[PDB]
RNA sequence: GGGUAGCGGAGAAAUUCCAAUCGAACUUGGAGAUAGCUGGUUCUCUCCGAAAUAGCUUUAGGGCUAGCCUCGAGGUAAAGAGUCAUGGAGGUAGAGCACUGUUUGGACUAGGGGACCGAAUUCAGAUAAACUCCGAAUGCCAUGUACUUAUACUCGGGAGUCAGACUGCGAGUGAUAAGAUCCGUAGUCGAAAGGGAAACAGCCCAGACCACCAGUUAAGGUCCCCAAAUAUAUGUUAAGUGGAAAAGGAUGUGGGGUUGCUUAGACAACCAGGAUGUUGGCUUAGAAGCAGCCACCAUUGAAAGAGUGCGUAAUAGCUCACUGGUCGAGUGACCCCGCGCCGAAAAUGUACCGGGGCUAAACAUAUUACCGAAACUGUGGAUGAACCU
RNA sequence: AUAGGCCCAGGCGACUGUUUAGCAAAAACACAGGUCUCUGCAAAACCGUAAGGUGACGUAUAGGGGCUGACGCCUGCCCGGU
RNA sequence: UCCUAAGGUAGCGAAAUUCCUUGUCGGGUAAGUUCCGACCCGCACGAAAGGCGCAACGAUCUGGGCACUGUCUCAACGAGAGACUCGGUGAAAUUAUAGUACCUGUGAAGAUGCAGGUUACCCGCGACAGGACGGAAAGACCCCGUGGAGCUUUACUGCAACC
RNA sequence: UGGGGCGGUCGCCUCCUAAAGAGUAACGGAGGCGCCCAAAGGUUCCCUCAGAAUGGAUGGAAAUCAUUCGCAGAGUGUAAAGGCACAAGGGAGCUUGACUGCGAGACUGACAAGUCGAGCAGGGACGAAAGUCGGGCUUAGUGAUCCGGUGGUUCCGCAUGGAAGGGCCAUCGCUCAACGGAUAAAAGCUACCCCGGGGAUAACAGGCUUAUCUCCCCCAAGAGUCCACAUCGACGGGGAGGUUUGGCACCUCGAUGUCGGCUCGUCGCAUCCUGGGGCUGUAGUCGGUCCCAAGGGUUGGGCUGUUCGCCCAUUAAAGCGGCACG
RNA sequence: CUGGUAGUUAUGGCGAGAAGGUCACACCCGUUCCCAUCCCGAACACGGUAGUUAAGCUUCUCUGCGCCAAUGGUAGUUGGGGGCUUCCCCCUGCGAGAGUAGGUCGCUGCCGGG
């Protein structure tokens, strides 16, 4: 007597380094689904969109115009 | 009797009514209103019955404005069926009240009348009230 | 406005083509739209679809390309037939019965009326009660020799659990007749001659009295309910009619009423026409330009027989008398008076006939009333009509047509 | 006296009879069949001490891995906990109409109509779990060299647990019911004794190593049962309200804030007048202030209505509005606030304060003493761990 | 002391009989009668691994099986499916 | 006129079969959900699972009468065997220890035993059954167990037998 | 699985519930999937939508043109969410990277599995070059092992040489959809029933709740010969009781006997009779309604197992309920 | 002064009005060549400068639209405590959205001509 009862497992999208964190080379920073976050500096995008390290560094999340952001990593 | 022609879905939560009213405190188009003190459900058969009681008073004179409209639904289940197996059919619509709002309005009548037909509606409504001026 | 559809049969019925337009408007009533209609010729009913296996086919084709929703049948349904007909379309169906069972209780504004519904719609659903037991019966919980439960069957017990209700509403509506006959305590005390408007719906009734008022009533600012309506009146009204020779009467109104009408209804109605078994005299309107008018004579005097109203003097009236061509009302042959409720000339002769069937007793008299002491000479001016007043020396002779009451309340002033 | 024997026999048929046993006899053996089920499982002290959750499962009252407990050993760029400072991701509460739905009143109107419906525009006003131009408090992830505080982690041996319960807060289903059901979050019980709620797993206070005829306090209390105030100051209640229950009703009582007349005499009473054209005019058998309709001036006067109520049948009659005098202190009109009243009905027996009983021994504000636990302290003992000599 | 109560009407079963030792004696079973079908004798059918038997020391007016159930009047349509 | 292999004939019919239903009409009774006779509107009769009748028979089921009566209105009395007292002999089911009240309330939501009150000198004998959720029987009804057994079939896999 | 059965469902993707990290249940609220594309992929170059108004009009509300306005009101193979105008949207040229061997380091996570990945080597496509390319704007379009078939192979080959047969790499055969798949192979009745357990779970009775039910009220349109409140009171609103129909599953399955009658009763008052009183549409008789009152009373029969009900004949009256439906 | 080329959340944009120049930059003229149109030298590509500031472009003025934006107050809320529990009240800390005072017709860097 009812329609409903389905749905799909969780994705366990969002951010998985902080701001300032100290990060390896080629790890994950943004799990997500299209582009809430720009790739900044020393990072690229996956083919489903994952946000990447590309070089050790550190983690800082800055703001590109007004409606948008984006995450970069600077060497030490 | 106010009903909505189209809802996006059918089924809905009851929801709550905490604090005061979000807008419409004030009266704005007639000179007369009843604000309600505390929250309540009003149903639309009750909006009818105190709009009629109401304008039957005036003899059809001056204006009456409805500023509460029953956009919400609720559902009920028959006698003798146990609890389970989806939600129930829809039985009638209400409007959640929160305190402070004023939910009808008189114009073109002197006060006697526009007073005693408030309070002629005023006993229509499970909802304590009290009769305001501009 | 809800989407249906109209079945009937002919089952040797003999205004088949007249009984299949009524539930037409019977359903406009009740807010439907009529979207088509089935007839099917046979002599007799089937046990168990009402229609034949055949037809059964058709509805439920019609209905899907139609958009039906709600099947209304001409003729009360057995519940094995309702339960056969639901499977076999897996819609609601409705039979005529239920149908002035949904027109009554959308225009009953008294409780008067509202017990009388409630307790009639009740008695329908205890046959029914065995198709809702019959399907119920399934998850019957089943088992055998338990040695710690209950005491008779399912079955036993639901059918109790609506006779209960029965019952008590029997109370309640028996107490209802206490009630009326107090209202009628001050008209009973008196005399006052009654005279009861009865007849089919869209007659002309209330049509009637509230012409009769608007010209012989004190108080006229009292008028009735008068529409293109079904069933507009579903009450009685009694007024005070008044003629201007100081005579008096009460004027009562009457809900109208249709063929094929539940007997389980009649029972209700037996209590709302009550005024009428006590009227002195009957006026029945009668929609005269209908060409069906002489079957509706039928249907309400074989109605007014079930609820023992008899031996009362009837004067027939056919109303709607300007519609038909070169009709030269009034005019008025035996019992029979042909008019028009809308011209006062119509209303004019009609009081002019009632006042032969009441106020036929009323004999010639004289009397002498002293001036010196007077206050009857106001009573004969009330309760009389006066024809020449001598205001003598020795006071005030009179000459005034009084009822037989009033020859022997002053047979002490009269003189020769 | 004989015949038919259990994978069988007999049955005028009932699953009927075959040694008090028959939907398949009795006896011995396989055999201590198997039982994810119920019951039982025996001496003591010391240290630590849970779970009722996730995934899968012919799975649901069973099991396996993970989570939570315990014992042993390890290595430090000391990694665990709390707060502070700094930086971030995230759109909930709230709010708003900038998108999408729902929606009220007004203006105008495309379009059809020989005026009437009515798309779109605008004005003003609302609404939203599956709306967002905005957007917190908390929580979360990091950095630090800041200040405190004691854990974390890896490897290995041994388990138990996977029926949870109520209470506070946030939601769903339900009827914005349930000591209901299902999740998130914190607590207690489970596995927690002691004191208060009369009695009472889950509520409030608080964690029992042993002994003492020692002291100070927590929740709750100080008229008697029953330890300690018939305590102090200022007010309210008359209902045993306190110690049960709404819409609605009311000349209950207390405190404030507004506003008319008044010792050139206020209100209540008593004395006196209270009238004339005129029975105002229509209407009616009538209608004379008082069935109904229209009108509603003047005369004398200090006052007096073309009449407030009763009354006749029309009168007749009684009375009021109004004015003068008599006696001489205040008298009406409205709003707010506190505490009370009615609405108020059930079955063995007072029975909706634990009892007696209370007009404070009730309520509000403020203040001070005391009583009160296995809590904390004092004295004397027993013992575990860590670290020193 | 011992020794038929009777009458009117209806359902079921024709009748006498049999049945659940130890809850049901009946409308249930049996029955005489009706019908269908198998069997030419080392008969068909049944028991037994076989030998050997019952049928039967019988022979189609005989024997085994299915259904119906005295007696009276009757027993309609369908051979597509099995 | 469509489909099928063909569309229920005779007889009976609120029936051991009718849900609605206490169908409707008549009879019997002061009053008749039962009974008899009719109607047919057969939820869902029907011809060897036989249809419709039928004298005799029945510890068969159903309705009505005559006679008779303690079956009743409404209960008296009397006889015998128990029961009761005395002498002889002498068990059993049950049993955690017991100095074993009532009311209202509380509590695993129905208390002799808990709280507040109200009653109550100690010990027996003859009687009655409200409670000790009284005794007896590890509930049959209900659900569960990857329990059992008996039975069925166009469930699966096999075997006898026969061709 | 708010007892079991009937009904519905069983795997994967998207949104709300979900309480601003992640995760989070219910037979809670809405939808999709078991594919498609040889270009709907790669690369290089170029540009930009829906809609509205005006005119020609075959041709209208709507085809094809021209101008103006126009931040996305379009489109993105498909469901939804997030995203995209410096395209991820639309055209044209060339092509097959829809490559081979790999892979530091991360996310998710009980396991099995699933996801992202800079960069190295071999050999290419497009481009002048910089450079991009290990399918599609991103997330569904799929099932292990065992067993067989097809292609390749510098592997083994039971004395030796072969062979039969295996091993390794690539790939095919599942509505094993009950989708972590018991087997290559499988449906019902039990009232003739039996064993082991459970108040972990239903039927009677108790308990909580009071939607429903009974009773009592508030406002008052109206009915009542005029006349809201003698007597009723619609549309709406507020409570009390625990007798009805229900919801939950807290005690009882190592037994709490379940309907009507009979015998015996006893309590409540929301009073059927009798007693006292107010109002009356109270002239009198006969009545109606409300208030105070529980002290005693409150029938005999026909039908049905019936409670109930209908009927006959009486009575001052033939009350409604609780007590394990006493 | 002007041409080219970058950074910065429109305080930078939209809109309105005026002035300027062949030094630069454009409009402009032409299609023989390189090159091009699902057609069109419109665009793109190439070859030139008779005319022009009309537009592009630069500079100047504004608050009409847009944009940024306090202070105070308020909703909400962590922690603690109370009630007559559809919900409400008190203490401490944090603290919006809307509305408004106000701000805006940009600010910086490098190279080439005058
Ligand atoms: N042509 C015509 N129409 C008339 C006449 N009299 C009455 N009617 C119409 O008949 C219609 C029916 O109204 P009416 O008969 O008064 O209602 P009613 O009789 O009360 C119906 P019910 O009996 O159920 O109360 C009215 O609309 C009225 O105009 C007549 O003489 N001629
Ligand atoms: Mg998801
Ligand atoms: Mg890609
Ligand atoms: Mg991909
Ligand atoms: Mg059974
Ligand atoms: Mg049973
Ligand atoms: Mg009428
Ligand atoms: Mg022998
Ligand atoms: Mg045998
Ligand atoms: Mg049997
Ligand atoms: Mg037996
Ligand atoms: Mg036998
Ligand atoms: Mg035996
Ligand atoms: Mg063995
Ligand atoms: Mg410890
Ligand atoms: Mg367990
Ligand atoms: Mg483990
Ligand atoms: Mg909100
Ligand atoms: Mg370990
Ligand atoms: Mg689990
Ligand atoms: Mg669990
Ligand atoms: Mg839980
Ligand atoms: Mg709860
Ligand atoms: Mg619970
Ligand atoms: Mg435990
Ligand atoms: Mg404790
Ligand atoms: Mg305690
Ligand atoms: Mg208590
Ligand atoms: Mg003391
Ligand atoms: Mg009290
Ligand atoms: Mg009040
Ligand atoms: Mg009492
Ligand atoms: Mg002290
Ligand atoms: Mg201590
Ligand atoms: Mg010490
Ligand atoms: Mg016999
Ligand atoms: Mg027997
Ligand atoms: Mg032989
Ligand atoms: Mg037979
Ligand atoms: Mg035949
Ligand atoms: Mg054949
Ligand atoms: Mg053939
Ligand atoms: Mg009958
Ligand atoms: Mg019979
Ligand atoms: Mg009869
Ligand atoms: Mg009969
Ligand atoms: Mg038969
Ligand atoms: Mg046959
Ligand atoms: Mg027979
Ligand atoms: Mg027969
Ligand atoms: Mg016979
Ligand atoms: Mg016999
Ligand atoms: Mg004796
Ligand atoms: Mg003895
Ligand atoms: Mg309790
Ligand atoms: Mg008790
Ligand atoms: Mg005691
Ligand atoms: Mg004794
Ligand atoms: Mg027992
Ligand atoms: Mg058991
Ligand atoms: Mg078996
Ligand atoms: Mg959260
Ligand atoms: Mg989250
Ligand atoms: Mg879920
Ligand atoms: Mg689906
Ligand atoms: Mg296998
Ligand atoms: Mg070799
Ligand atoms: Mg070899
Ligand atoms: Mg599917
Ligand atoms: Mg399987
Ligand atoms: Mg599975
Ligand atoms: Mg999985
Ligand atoms: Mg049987
Ligand atoms: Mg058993
Ligand atoms: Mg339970
Ligand atoms: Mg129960
Ligand atoms: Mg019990
Ligand atoms: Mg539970
Ligand atoms: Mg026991
Ligand atoms: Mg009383
Ligand atoms: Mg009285
Ligand atoms: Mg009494
Ligand atoms: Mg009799
Ligand atoms: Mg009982
Ligand atoms: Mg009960
Ligand atoms: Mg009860
Ligand atoms: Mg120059
Ligand atoms: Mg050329
Ligand atoms: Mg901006
Ligand atoms: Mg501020
Ligand atoms: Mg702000």
């Amino acid at each position: 007597s009812t329609s409903n009862g389905r749905d799909s497992e969780s994705k366990r999208l969002g951010a998985k380094r902080a701001d300032g964190q100290f990060v390896t080379g080629g790890s994950i920073l943004y799990r997500q689904r299209g582009t809430k976050i720009y790739p900044g500096t020393n990072v690229g995008r996956g083919g489903d969109d994952t946000l990447f390290a590309k070089t050790d560094g550190v983690v800082r999340f800055e703001r590109m115009g007004r409606d948008k952001k984006k995450v970069s990593v600077y060497p030490e | 009797m106010l009903v909505p022609k189209r809802v996006k879905y059918r089924r809905e939560f009851r929801g709550n009514m905490r604090g005061r009213a979000k807008g419409g405190t004030e009266v704005a188009f007639g000179e007369y209103g009843l604000q309600a003190v505390e929250a309540s459900w009003i149903t639309n058969r009750q909006i009818e019955a105190a709009r009629i009681a109401m304008t039957r008073y005036m003899k059809r004179g001056g204006k009456v404005w409805i500023k509460i409209f029953p956009h919400k639904s609720y559902t009920s289940k028959p006698i003798g069926v146990r609890m389970g197996k989806g939600k129930g059919a829809p039985e009638g619509w209400v409007s959640p009240v929160k305190r402070g709002k004023i939910m009808f309005e008189i114009a073109g009548v002197p006060e006697d009348v526009a007073r005693e037909a408030l309070r002629l509606a005023a006993h229509k409504l499970p909802v304590k009230t009290k009769i305001v001026k501009r | 406005e809800k989407k249906v559809l109209i079945v009937g049969i002919s089952q040797k019925q003999k205004d088949f083509d007249y009984s299949m337009e009524e539930l037409a408007n019977l359903a406009a009533a009740n807010n439907m739209e009529v979207v088509g209609e089935i007839r099917q010729n046979i002599d007799r009913e089937n046990r168990a679809t009402y229609v034949g296996k055949g037809k059964v086919d058709e509805i439920k084709g019609l209905a899907e390309m139609q958009d039906a929703r709600l099947i209304i049948f001409n003729d009360e349904l057995s519940p094995s037939q309702i339960r056969n007909l639901e499977e076999a379309l897996e819609l609601d169906v409705m039979d005529r019965t239920g149908l002035i069972l949904a027109i009554f209780a959308n225009r009953a504004k008294t409780k008067e009326a509202q017990l009388q519904v409630q307790i009639a719609k009740l008695q329908y659903e205890l046959p029914r009660i065995f198709g809702q037991g019959e399907d119920m019966d399934q998850q019957s919980g089943k088992g055998g020799l338990s040695n710690r439960g209950s005491g008779e069957k399912k079955i036993e017990t639901d059918r109790r659990t609506i006779k209960h209700q029965i019952r008590h509403l029997q109370k309640e509506l028996d107490m209802l007749v206490d009630d009326r006959e107090v209202r009628r305590r001050k008209r009973k005390k008196n005399e006052i001659p009654v005279v009861s408007l009865v007849g089919y719906t869209n007659a002309g009734k209330s049509t009637t009295m509230n012409g009769l008022v608007r010209a012989y009533s004190e108080t006229a600012d009292k008028q009735v309910f008068e529409k293109d309506m079904l069933f507009a009146t579903l009450e009685t009204s009694v007024r005070e009619i008044v003629l201007p020779d100081n005579k008096q009467f009460l004027l009562t109104d009457t809900v109208g009423f249709v063929s094929k009408l539940p007997h389980q209804l009649v029972k209700a109605f037996r209590s709302t026409l009550e005024e009428a078994r006590d009227a002195d005299l009957l006026i029945h309107v009668v929609d005269y330009s209908d060409p069906h008018y002489k079957t509706m004579m039928k249907t309400t005097e074989e109605t007014l027989k079930v609820v023992g109203v008899e031996d009362v003097p009837v004067i027939y009236a056919y109303n709607k008398a300007d519609l038909l061509e070169d009709e030269m009302y009034p005019k008025q042959t035996g019992n029979t008076i042909i008019f028009s409720a809308r011209e006062e000339e119509s209303l004019e002769f009609l009081t002019e006939v009632i006042r032969k069937e009441l106020f036929a007793s009323y004999e010639k008299a004289t009397f002498l009333i002293p001036f010196e002491a007077g206050q009857v000479v106001a009573y004969l001016n009330e309760h009389a009509d006066i024809l020449e007043t001598e205001y003598l020396e020795n006071g005030t002779q009179i000459v005034a047509e009084v009822s037989p009451a009033d020859l022997q309340k002053l047979a002490e002033y009269q003189v020769a």
